[PDB]
RNA sequence: ACUAUGGUUUUUAUU
RNA sequence: ACCCGCAGAAGAAGCACCGGCUAACUCCGUGCCAGCAGCCGCGGUAAUACGGAGGGUGCAAGCGUUAAUCGGAAUUACUGGGCGUAAAGCGCACGCAGGCGGUUUGUUAAGUCAGAUGUGAAAUCCCCGGGCUCAACCUGGGAACUGCAUCUGAUACUGGC
RNA sequence: UAGCUAGUAGGUGGGGUAACGGCUCACCUAGGCGACGAUCCCUAGCUGGUCUGAGAGGAUGACCAGCCACACUGGAACUG
């Protein structure tokens, strides 16, 4: 493994995919103030029962598809 | 300000306003020239003063300043012109310059003959 | 360039005698100098502290020959590794072959001996220099050639040397014309310990 | 004897019912060379006289300050009626640097140099009272010694 | 403000002060007598103690020596509204070395002194001379 | 407080 | 390149500046004109400011006259503002993405901090040595490129559990 | 400047290359981007660096070293 993170569904409209969003964490470079700064990964999931509001585990990959270079590992928490 | 709004969006400067957007800031600009006449300043400074008015190379007209005694300018005759700044002479931010193209020096130079293009003396 | 023209208006703007046209002409004066710079400064006095900075920059750069753009570059190797500039720029000025081969007694002025180096006449470290704007190195040899020891304005500077005091941080032996620098000078040992406020403060802003 | 120093002397125009009326006035420091320091202004007829009536009032408005050795050893920022200046320690290089009030209060208390900078109202008569409340800003002389021991 | 506990122990030791009080006492937390200790240990205050019957009020005894004044700064350094961070290298010197700078560290509480001598950095808290 | 009322004077050396 | 000679001062000095800021002085002419000018301001009968002067100052193969991009400018404010009245507190309460969050133990190491392995090419400021007649130039070395990665480690506090 | 996007976002079957991929053909879905600024306009090639200033943050990427793109203009092919 060389990446792997954790984050919150989004976007589940897809049968091979899901959209995840993820932290930042970061001082502002000039204000010096932290912010949490949301970024969006399209993540492969083939088994597809991780759902919308569901907390995700996923890792870095090859490409798999245009602008999906993400997979899923595990379910961490169910927000039902 | 607020740090939580320049981290939002940041704030733009206001503004500095330019002094003489006619001459492309370069440090000089050539126009055509159309009417030569006299002008008054400000009763303070009065005086008599001549001016003229040039269409630039681009699609801007000004009435430009004329320094140095003598009158023998011409319309169509282009010549160059400079940035200087003159706030007792109404609409005048633009100085004729007498050492290039279509103009004359000025004669009889005692002190400072360098100014108008006048060469060292011989007359 | 250089100054060219009448030289008693340097000698009296300057308040000193320069060497210039100093024979029997020295003799008591009657010379304007140490008197009439100009010719006014007693009726309307501005006394600007301005003026005697800017008196300053001549003063002190004038004596050495060199001209404001050559000043400032020994200036900017004088206020490098901390200030006291004034001492640490004395050290340069003082080490130019122009300065030198007048402590020598070669010329009766830094002009007069910065014409010698002109004129192919001196050798440094066994080899020909011409210019002035070199720097001499401590225990190295300064000589003059032959074709220049028989020179009747030479002569004369050497028999002008030889009527004044000696400085202890070179030496030469006038059997040969040839000897050794020692050191660069210190500001309290080529004249006294004390503090000169403006040129500390010289050039910039 | 406490030393003194001009800081600034001028002619005053003042415009009058038919006429113009002239006057000079005055901005000194007076101290002692080892921490003792006032300033003082001052109008009259002619320099010498406004000068005098300048140099009697900065020995009426006089304050007492201890330094180690004559040092301003740290950052000290001296405040007056909107006057504002702030005072850094140097590294041995340019190190004077700054004029007037900030240079001529230092000198007649013979107090070592500092890099100065002003804020707010620029105004002499008050800068230079911002200088003096600035040098009252800076600890005890001398303190740290016997508060924390090594 | 419960927003703050630093602001809390700090501004009413400068009030203090300005009161020219001899004892100040706060509403206590593990923090404020982990500082009260230092601030003992540095030479600020004689005395600290921990008194109640249903919570917890921490009361110092302040250490002014040989005239006026315990504090010529007090001043804070990291904020809720802006953390300050820095390395062992980056540490403060305040005010010439006169003063001492407060540093957090994963070892607990300690001097710019104490944390320059270990060879660590962490949060700088706040400023006293 | 102690009668309810009455408009204009060219820009100008210029201190 | 370098070396020695053959002729003759011969082939060579400009340009603003001089009331005050700003160093250089104040005679006569003009009489709000003619002109000056960066800023302040000057010009109607001795004008220190124009013209005309003779003298005087400063840079110098440059000197004056400008422009670009910054500085002075906190004049977009992190460092570092303004809102009672000198610009602007928005008429009041309700809800809200975001910003801040008691008092403690245990866990995590994302923030942070420590130590390693890398990468930040060569050139370059800074700092130490050497050679070109000096510097530039040609360069031997050390700093630095505050970072961004790959391990290992502390665990106080913010975040997460 | 508040909308912009039908190969755009996603699926299911077949192909092409030295390899990635809606690279490409077909059958189905309504997604995706956007106030942490999409659409659109003016300006501008990227980095080592350069460089103003107290410094921040900008400005500036002629020279030397390494990338991008152009070869009057547009669009293809042949060959390695």
């Amino acid at each position: 493994k060389i990446r792997t993170l954790q984050g919150r569904v989004v976007s589940d409209k897809m049968e091979k995919s899901i959209v995840v969003a993820i932290e930042r964490f970061v001082k502002h470079p000039i204000y010096g103030k932290f912010i949490k700064r949301t970024t969006k990964l399209h993540v492969h999931d083939e088994n597809n029962e991780c759902g919308i509001g569901d907390v995700v585990e996923i890792r870095e990959c090859r490409p798999l598809s245009k602008t999906k270079s993400w997979t899923l590992v595990r379910v961490v928490e169910k927000a039902v | 300000a607020t740090v939580n709004q320049l981290v939002r969006k940041p704030r733009a400067r206001k503004v500095a306003k330019s002094n003489v957007p006619a001459l492309e800031a370069c440090p000089q600009k050539r126009g055509v020239c159309t009417r030569v006449y006299t002008t008054t300043p400000k009763k303070p400074n009065s005086a008599l003063r001549k001016v003229c008015r040039v269409r630039l190379t681009n699609g801007f007209e000004v009435t430009s300043y004329i320094g140095g005694e003598g009158h023998n300018l011409q319309e169509h005759s282009v010549i160059l012109i400079r940035g200087g700044r003159v706030k007792d002479l109404p609409g005048v931010r633009y100085h004729t310059v007498r050492g290039a193209l279509d103009c004359s020096g000025v004669k009889d130079r005692k002190q400072a003959r360098s100014k108008y293009g006048v060469k060292r003396p011989k007359a | 360039a250089r100054y060219l023209g009448p030289k008693l208006k340097l000698s009296r703007r300057e308040g000193t005698d320069l060497f210039l046209k100093s024979g029997v002409r020295a003799i008591d004066t009657k010379c304007k100098i140490e008197q009439a710079p100009g010719q006014h400064g007693a009726r309307k006095p501005r006394l600007s502290d301005y003026g005697v900075q800017l008196r300053e920059k001549q003063k002190v750069r004038r004596i050495y020959g060199v001209l404001e753009r050559q000043f400032r570059n020994y200036y900017k190797e004088a206020a490098r590794l901390k200030g006291n500039t004034g001492e640490n720029l004395l050290a340069l000025l003082e080490g130019r072959l122009d300065n030198v081969v007048y402590r020598m007694g070669f010329g009766a002025t830094r002009a007069e001996a910065r014409q010698l180096v002109s004129h192919k006449a001196i050798m440094v470290n066994g080899r020909v220099v011409n210019i002035a704007s070199y720097q001499v190195s401590p225990n190295d040899v300064v000589s003059i050639r032959e074709k220049a020891k028989k020179q009747s304005r030479v002569k004369a500077a050497l028999e002008l040397a030889e009527q004044r005091e000696k400085p202890t941080w070179l030496e030469v032996d006038a059997g040969k014309m040839e000897g050794t620098f020692k050191r660069k000078p210190e500001r309290s040992d080529l004249s006294a310990d004390i503090n000169e406020h403006l040129i500390v403060e010289l050039y910039s802003k | 004897e406490l030393q003194e120093k001009l800081i600034a002397v001028n002619r005053v125009s003042k415009t009058v019912k038919g006429g113009r009326i002239f006057s000079f006035t005055a901005l000194t420091v007076v101290g002692d060379g080892n921490g003792r320091v006032g300033f003082g202004y001052g109008k009259a007829r002619e320099v010498p006289a406004a000068i005098q009536k300048a140099m009697e009032k900065a020995r009426r408005n006089m304050i007492n300050v201890a330094l180690n050795n004559g040092t301003l050893q740290h950052p000290v920022k001296g405040v007056h009626t909107g006057s504002r200046v702030f005072m850094q320690p140097a590294s041995e290089g340019t190190g004077i640097i700054a004029g007037g009030a900030m240079r001529a209060v230092l000198e007649v208390a013979g107090v070592h140099n500092v890099l100065a900078k002003a804020y707010g109202s620029t105004n002499p008569i008050n800068v230079v009272r911002a200088t003096i409340d600035g040098l009252e800003n800076m600890n005890s002389p001398e303190m740290v010694a016997a508060k924390r021991g090594k | 403000s419960m927003q703050d506990p630093i602001a809390d122990m700090l501004t009413r030791i400068r009030n203090g002060q300005a009161a020219n009080k001899a004892a100040v006492t706060m509403p206590s937390s593990k923090l404020k007598v982990a500082i009260a200790n230092v601030l003992k240990e540095e030479g600020f205050i004689e005395d600290f103690k921990v008194e109640g019957d249903t919570k917890p009020e921490l009361e110092l005894t302040l250490k002014y020596f040989q005239g006026k004044a315990v504090v010529e700064s007090i001043q804070r350094v990291s904020r809720p509204g802006l953390r300050i961070y820095k390395r062992k290298d980056e540490l403060p010197k305040v005010m010439a070395g006169l003063g001492i700078a407060v540093v957090s560290t994963s070892k607990g509480v300690m001097t710019d002194r104490a944390a320059r001598q270990a060879g660590l950095g962490g949060e700088i808290i706040c400023y006293v001379a």
